[PDB]
């Protein structure tokens, strides 16, 4: 099917181009880091069926930024502002253009910092299609009466 | 044994097979008359015929809808289709087939959308008669 | 600016409300004598310059009588007796006409003839139609016809100067109707040949010549297109469906070169008001029945996805919306299906007692 | 294969792009009339023609809807309309355009609003006939 | 630009302010007769005529709306009133002014009132003209 | 569009020319502060698709005061009560108008302080409007007759 | 060529009786009845009419705003002499190809209502009438 | 009332158009009518056909 | 020529009205020519859309917005355009006559 990954990927690369600091996913690294650094991760998945075959999947997707020193708090609006140009209406990943139906942010005290979170739900339907196997012909073909 | 899910569904119609289907629904009412006999408290009632009626619910992948009957209409002459629908549940003993016949559909979309929703279509229809295949 | 006041009074005929577009019938024929050097266009059968030789003058008289109705136009290029092939071909170029006939049908023109119709009419996206003897190419452009030592009116013809007669006679007949299996009474003998003969001829050769019933009539009149190809089809065989073809690629070609090219800038409404346009004259066109009606236009995605190809994009994953609206750039990409339809020739009926 | 979501939704009104818009609406109503045949218990119907309805919502950034009709409309004098729906879903196969023809509106809002509450304005309508492009 | 709120609203009944105000509403539904064509599948419509309504709700501050009419209506003599509302909103483009004429209302409330509820009237009227006034 | 910035730099101008004690936004101000501060941050944003360019936007603006030494209980009330004069109906930014669709402030203890909570929010549509590119003129136009 | 909203309402028409406009008119109706005679002619089955005069009958309904009706005839009909009027109606629809207009002469009154009044009902005036000649004028 | 406006300092780079419309003039009111003017006839065109 | 000369031209303004009542003087001197036999009386004169049409975009406004019917009444300024279409009538010169014995 869709791959998590190529989404995930998709957006890690998206973050790449556009922004200078480093994009982590693991926590070591972000705990590690000397500087304010992204955090992008899936947050929930939610599959639903409403075919026979086709499945109804909506993907929630948080991006993080902490900033480090903790004197850069305007730099914190700066990039949401710039954030939310990129996200628009849909992104595109194998070439299926996802909309993107909702965009919720909020700041809030984590521990005794102040951070960035931004959040945005996918929703596309995706299907499987089981293989299909290939018959011999007919040949003595038998009918017994019972009654 | 377990009550077969309406996951399970498939529509063909007119030999075509409806990939996109929702619900479907077939049902049949009979006429009564009543009838009070001298004597009787109790009003007994007379059988003297049916109606059937039904309704497909679909979204909207395709103008599939259109291209049988859009064309005919305007001009006058009424299209009759024939439908079958196929239940057959893993869980359950067996599967069930249906063939709804003479169908005539009482209303026709050609367009509807809302900001925010996914296309979603539904069109109800009558029958005459119908003839029963796979029983259970 | 200002000036002084004016009444004007306007009186006109009434339109005659016909767009007339490309010209349908038109013949051309060239043919070597030293008289009347150049272009001698023929209105009619009255006004026939004296300087042309006897034997020209019986040419014309071949050329001249239709199957159905009189040519609507007939253009003459005379060239000199020894003069070269080359010029007069050249010279043509400059007109428009609908069907070539060289009625000598020297063996040395037919290549050069050949080769020239193939260069308009995919080089240059010219429809032009050349009528010869003994050519074997069987290019849909290409009409090729035989039929040996015909005797009209008391006196022998050959092949060659015949095939002004046939050429003429393809002219006449209208685009609704073909000239399979047609009546002609001038031809008052022909030599004998048997039907299967005629089946074998007309099953991978020319269109010839066969007498059955009353009349000596037309035998399957058919460009022969031996060769098969699936994008032309076995329906380019038959001379009326790539005749009405031409008729619709030039009247295109006219009405695209018009107005819509240079004019206004290239977008994908532009192109949609485009398809429009051509859809409306199609289906003009099936009014009076030349072409069937349900005909449609559509973006031709394969020559677009070659284009960007091309160009270098790697489309090798892509939408199938987003190439059909992708930035094309100077050129637009257009196919059409259509079908023609032919005039019954063959009927099969059965009957219970 | 998605189907179509209704925000990618655009409407021409007389030629004239409406750019603010929330529901679009065309359907189309058979009338049937129910006939008995002798020896039958199930009841055919039979086609007798169709009427058409449809509702436009959009929020009443302007008075858009007034300079069309409000003037004729006092004076007598009915005027008819032609609207063109396109509705583009990039993730979707295709397209579809719907000009729905001889359009004549059913009301006329002069002025509503309520405290609190962002403005929104929805008019019903009626028509005859349509044409179809750019079939899916 | 931005749709135009409903808080930024203004009532002049008879040339006084009303001060108190939540909502205002008039509206004009067309009276349509169905003809058929012979020939003609679609059935089209015919304009006959319009008809004018509308209420206002507003907070039991005064008694406003027994002084206007509540001695007249016992009397027999019915009075009609013009009414003007203007929608200014500081964020849209413009305002408009809207002036309703020969207004008869449907109803008096003398006395509504519960425990722990503040008042509040309502009062719908018809109308026959308008005219229009600061177009956007 | 219309940048967060230029609305948390309105705030903080209009509360600058207001009140004489200082303003800060990261928290480390805050705790360094030797007298009482206030505090403005952007809550949380929601985006609605309202149509196909324009979207519908709630913003949540939270304002606190801290007093550190805490004997000044009544300042707190005091600044409140002149906070509810300035934030009326709407404020101007960029010369766009927005709406203040509510005003809830409310007083709790944090930590072993007693603070003062002030929120407002904003309503208004903002939309994207995508490049016009230029096209050339068309030229050698050509159509095959595959059929 | 046929559109519906070609086809007039009766919103549109106006009445003048005997020079003068009446403006609270409800509707207006006048016809001619021809009078004919079954005649059976030998040897055919289809039995065949002949026509032999006309005969003309309307009415006309208004609103009791006032007591018109009163001032025209009331005295005259005590008196003995019985009075005759002209009457135009005049129909014109902005969406019709054309306003008619038809002038009904020698107009006699069936009748007189002195008085029609019930409670919780509006007032209202039907009288008949019987003319004799007519001309036409900007018919369509 | 733009210019004017411009002339007393006011620095309406960006300002709303209802403000300015509405804005503060003082002593002067500005306004402006677009009218048209019927002219008698002068030139005549007619076509006929036969 | 000479009626619009004598009475048309400067006398009264160009609107709308004027026009109409200058096509119906137009077909009422048609009308009267009828009776002579010379013309047919199916003859109409109507406004030139064409033309006024022409005129517009010459001006440079955009008519999008106004109906159809409405740039018709749409002011012209000094210049009037009219549309006739008439058919002359003629004396028998060629006549066919078949009889059947």
């Amino acid at each position: 099917m869709l791959k998590y990954k190529e989404i995930l990927e998709t957006i890690i690369e998206i973050l790449k181009k556009n922004f200078t600091e480093s994009i982590f996913i693991d926590d070591e690294s972000v705990q590690g880091s000397e500087g304010s650094c992204f955090f992008v991760s899936i947050l929930s998945v939610i599959c639903t069926p409403v075919m026979l075959n086709t499945n109804n999947k909506d993907i929630v997707i948080s991006i993080k930024y902490l900033p480090k020193p903790q004197s850069k708090s305007i730099r914190m609006y700066e990039i949401s502002d710039e954030l939310n140009k990129l996200f628009n209406r849909n992104i595109k990943v194998t070439d299926r253009k996802l909309n993107i139906t909702k965009l919720e942010q909020s700041i809030k005290k984590e521990e005794s910092i102040y951070v960035l979170n931004f959040t945005f739900t996918l929703n596309y339907l995706d299907s499987v299609y089981e293989e299909d196997v290939v018959y011999e012909n007919m040949k003595e073909i038998n009918l017994n009466l019972g009654e | 044994r377990n009550v077969m899910s309406g996951t399970w569904g498939e529509l063909w119609l007119d030999g075509n097979k409806v990939a996109e289907v929702k619900k479907f629904q077939a049902k049949m009412e009979f006429t009564k008359e009543d009838i009070i006999i001298a004597g009787q408290m109790g009003t007994d009632t007379k059988y003297m015929g049916y109606k059937g009626k039904g309704s497909i619910t679909l979204y909207h992948v395709s103008s599939r809808m259109h291209k049988l009957i859009g064309e005919k209409i305007k001009r006058g002459s009424e299209p009759r289709f024939v439908a079958i629908s196929k239940l057959n549940d893993p869980d359950s003993y067996g599967a069930e087939r249906i063939a709804v016949k003479n169908i005539a559909f009482d209303d026709l979309t050609l367009a509807d959308w809302e900001v925010g929703v996914k296309g979603e279509i539904e069109a109800p229809f009558t029958f005459t008669e119908y003839d029963f295949l796979d029983i259970i | 600016a200002i000036g002084l006041p004016s009444i004007n009074i306007s009186f006109k005929e009434l339109a005659t409300t016909v767009k007339e577009r490309s010209a349908r019938g038109i013949i051309a024929m060239v043919l070597k004598d030293a008289k009347a050097l150049g272009l001698n266009e023929i209105h009619e059968k009255e006004d026939i310059p004296v300087d042309l030789s006897a034997e020209n003058k019986e040419y014309i008289n071949l050329a001249l009588m239709g199957n159905v109705n009189t040519p609507n136009k007939l253009l003459v290029y005379v060239i000199e007796g020894e003069a070269d092939i080359q010029t007069a071909l050249d010279f043509l170029e400059t007109k428009e006409f609908n069907y070539l006939c060289m009625p000598k049908a020297v063996e040395a023109d037919k290549t050069a003839i050949k080769n020239w119709i193939i260069k308009l009419r995919d080089i240059d996206k010219v429809k032009v139609k050349a009528v010869l003897g003994k050519v074997v190419g069987n290019h849909e452009g290409i009409i090729n016809f035989t039929t040996e030592d015909v005797l009209v009116g008391e006196k022998k013809y050959s092949v060659d100067e015949f095939t002004s007669r046939v050429a003429g006679l393809i002219a006449g007949t209208p685009l609704s109707q073909s000239v399979t299996y047609t009546k002609l009474s001038d031809v008052v003998d022909i030599p004998k040949m048997t039907k299967v003969d005629a089946e074998s001829r007309v099953n991978k050769g020319e269109l010839i010549l066969i007498k059955e019933a009353g009349a000596i009539r037309i035998a399957r009149g058919v460009n022969s297109l031996t060769e098969l190809t699936a994008e032309k089809g076995e329906m380019f065989q038959k001379i009326k469906i790539v005749d009405t073809l031409d008729i619709i690629h030039s009247d295109i070609r006219k009405v695209i070169i018009d107005d819509y090219i240079g004019k206004v800038t290239n977008s994908y409404d532009n192109k949609c008001l485009l398809i429009v346009a051509i859809k409306s004259y199609l289906e003009e066109l099936e009014k009076s029945a030349l072409i069937e009606s349900d005909s449609t236009v559509e973006i031709d995605f394969e020559a677009q996805k070659s284009y960007l190809k091309s160009k270098g994009v790697d489309l090798s994953y892509m939408t199938l919306q987003e190439i059909k609206e992708a930035n094309t750039g100077s050129k637009v990409f257009l196919k059409a299906k259509i079908k023609v339809l032919d005039a019954m020739e063959d009927i099969d009926l059965s009957i219970e007692i």
